[PDB]
């Protein structure tokens, strides 16, 4: 399913069809993207369960070599990093950075804290490690100077913001899908009816609430105007 | 009005506690 | 039973007979497929049970040889992937890929994560593997070079979308069925009354909700218009 | 009892006597056939119980030899299969394919997955096996080339759709019963009052619901028209 | 109003918890 | 309104859990 | 998501659109940050769990050498403190001070009470320490005199005030973001629907409460004016 | 309205469950 | 309306189950 | 309306069941 | 209306059963 | 209306029963 | 109307019984 | 009307009873 | 009217008693 | 009216208490 189908299901359940409606489809996109992460955490955080393939998305990143701090000699070895800021993954799925082929290569996505201290094991000196720095970029680290030649990776994970990771979606065979509404929403069908129910409950009450409608330099909500 | 962003999680937590109570009584016995 | 019977049963119970109705049969189709997936997971995920043949569905796939990353000498061995994107499966049944004869052939369908490290065992070197990659296609891998000659397979599983797998359904003896409404809905009849009840409950309240009827550059929902 | 008695009991409980009624007897047949399977699963799936003789039906099939895949030499041995698609059995009763005599012969109805691998035991090389393929036909398999001469079998099971298996009902001594209404409904009497109660509850609410009755290019259900 | 996509799941989960509690008491005895 | 395609199965499941709880206390004793 | 999206989502759900409204967006900002802290403590204080990177936030600190008490020969060794006051942290995550490279350096951030008795161990004499003193600044202490040369550090933590840490945020590659409304709100999307619900519940009742409208040298609230 | 073909069966099943629970506690003692 | 041909028997069955539960706890002890 | 020829008997039977449950716990102890 | 010639005795019987249950847990211990 | 010569006695008797249940659990332990 | 000369003492007695039940479970253990 | 000088004390006493019941279950175990 | 300076503390005390009851069942076992 | 800054915390605390009660029953058995 696509963003369009979910959005218009929510709108039609709410009957927000007129262009002169207070709650636009943008409210629907916001609520859908947040309630998706809410439901996924509620279902896949208590105890470890199988996560379907629908909850995931693949972003494609372009890597650039950057200094550790600045251009000094003693400031440590350089890191690669994605050109643009990367979405934050949830901790419920199977995050994986792969070199444009999911079935090959070993690039390990680890925590920020762990990546401070990796590769000291002599047999793990050739493994590329990944983490999202507080800067918001995906930083790469390894002890094997060959890693700095890496130019492109794809990252598959259950990203915490469907909109961000869908905007960073990888080019399809036909070409890029410009409109977000024509892209595919990241959620299993078994979680779609609950998601629609939660969003529709969220906006049902506000839909029929009064407005401060008189232009009279006055607050008109206490009078239910 | 209507909103279930706080009741849903409390119900889920209640059922999670029931889950843990149910699975905490599971024993693989001995002495056959 | 076909899509038509289920759709029109829901519509007739809602009495959405007038062509000038807000909720068309496409709303019904969307809700039916999403609640199908919801009910199947609710019933067959808690513990392992028997899945009847009625919740299963079949598709026809045409396989093409593709490079792992791109055409390069050192980018790894090639793969076989379906020409078109494959619907996501539900992890509740017996997914199976067979060479157009269900009672013959062993083409294993495994997890995408497992498919990286596979075939190293000396006796598992002639087994063909499958997994729906993040691209959306069903990639094939094996160590016995004969697999690349394979041209056409079938795939049976409890698919996440009944509509997507119905569009990719295998040709019948009579021929292809042009209308989705004339295809068999993939759910057991023991699960149909629950499904109809859930969908009718989904659309009962909205069926009688107010609309923003006036064309006056104003939101008329708070006034129950 | 027959389909007619159950149908008209439901109709008279609902008092849908006028020809100008929204809910026709076809709705009644649909609901009865689905709620039958619903009740049978609910009663005979929890723990194994005696199934009466009323829940069963005998279909008669005409078998034809078919290639495993196509007419190739190496495409495996041929199978027999029913000429027409066969109804899906429920997993609660005692399915049995018999050679027009229930008290004689051994044709084993097994699962689709099992029938891939049967007859390797040297003492089981003469046993005919059956299963419903994803094609929707009943396929036969054995290692004893005599089986391919088989021309007619009858299949007794608790079929998941009473309408389908009743349409495939075996010829009676008097002759075929053309109308489904004159055939015998497949359910024990102890499950008939619950079945009528469920169907009548299902259609009682919808019976008195409002309609979009004005032909005015407008949705008239919000106004309870 | 009405929509039972969250009530159904919570009732099903409650029944699953109660089923797990029931089956967790089952034992195959010994010492005959 | 009226529909029992979801309440009937939940009641049946509740009684099935009660069934399993009742029969899980059944013991054929020893030491006579 | 930014402060703007959250603020205007709360406002639009309350329909506080008129500029002549009692409750401005600053009420919303205050309530959002305080309920952010409330929810984070409620979720991540009972027992230890994983904190996502989204609840974390970063600041830039400039360090200046200061006397312990005042300039005297016997008042003890000097300290390094941030030029500006530092927001209080929440004791639920992984507070860390790093020298502008997260994956390098060991500047421990400890309790203020512990920081009195520290560094006596012979192998801990080159470790730099931190603690937010009662003055409000983040003081630094160590036994290796090189620490005083340190000039600039960063500090990652789950800060008590999102606004205070947002004002002290590190410069981005593009530059500084002048408006607080254009900065990223530090909360996981799984916690956003609860936060919006709590804040909307906070302001729903007051939104329709009576005001002392008359200018008559009298309290008009008992009369529901 | 009224029809008790499902209420009767559920009440009877509840009583059957409670009866099985009762009789499952019965023992014929030993060690005199 | 009024009819007790189904409630009377259910009440009687409930009290019979209570009867069997009460008398199933009766023990004639040993080891004096 | 009123007639208590079935309410009286059921209440009396309930009290009889509860009395039998009470007296079934009585024991005359040993090992002094 | 009013009459307590049947409720009084049932309440008294209920409290008598409670009396017997309370005094049936009384034990004069051993092994000091 | 009102008269509490039977309510008072029944409440007092209930409290007496509960007191006897409480004191019947008291023990002076051994094996130090 | 209002008077608490009978409800106060009954509440006090109820809490006294709860007091005695609570303090009757207090044990100073042995076998260390 | 309102006055909470007896409701407050009874609620506080109830909570004291429940606290004493809670702490009376505490043990410092042995046999390691 | 409204005031929670007495209900808040009673609720907090109730949850504190529940806290102490929950943590009083915690045991670090022996005999492995 | 409405404000759920104290209801939310009390419900969360109740669920925490119930979770601690659940996990406090967990054991890793021995004697195989």
């Amino acid at each position: 399913m696509t963003y369009n189908e979910l959005i218009y299901m929510v709108l039609d359940e709410l009957k927000l069809s007129s262009d002169d409606s207070y709650y636009t489809p943008d409210h629907v996109i916001f609520l859908l993207v947040k309630y998706r992460s809410f439901l996924l955490k509620q279902r896949y955080s208590d105890i470890k369960k199988q996560i379907p393939d629908s909850d995931y998305q693949s972003i494609c990143l372009d890597l650039i070599e950057v200094p550790a701090i600045s251009g000094e000699p003693c400031e440590g070895s350089s890191y690669l990093r994605s050109k643009n800021k990367v979405p934050t993954t949830m901790m419920i799925g199977n995050p994986r950075v792969y070199p444009m082929d999911f079935y090959q290569g070993e690039i390990t996505y680890i925590s920020r804290d762990r990546m401070r201290y990796v590769g000291y094991n002599k047999f793990l000196r050739n493994i590329i490690y990944c983490s999202k720095a507080p800067d918001g970029y995906l930083y790469f680290k390894s002890w094997n100077p060959q890693f700095l030649h890496l130019e492109k990776v794809s990252f598959n994970a259950i990203f915490e913001d469907a909109k961000e990771a869908s905007e960073m979606a990888c080019p399809e065979e036909n070409g890029t899908i410009c409109k977000l509404e024509d892209k595919e929403f990241p959620i299993e069908d078994a979680l779609v009816p609950p998601l629609i129910e939660l969003v529709v409950k969220e906006l049902r009450g506000p839909e029929y609430s009064p407005k401060d409608e008189d232009n009279n330099a006055k607050d008109d909500l206490p009078d239910a105007r | 009005f209507g909103s279930g962003a706080i009741g849903y999680e409390f119900d889920n937590r209640y059922l999670n506690n029931q889950e843990m109570s149910a699975v905490a009584k599971q024993r693989l016995t001995s002495l056959p």
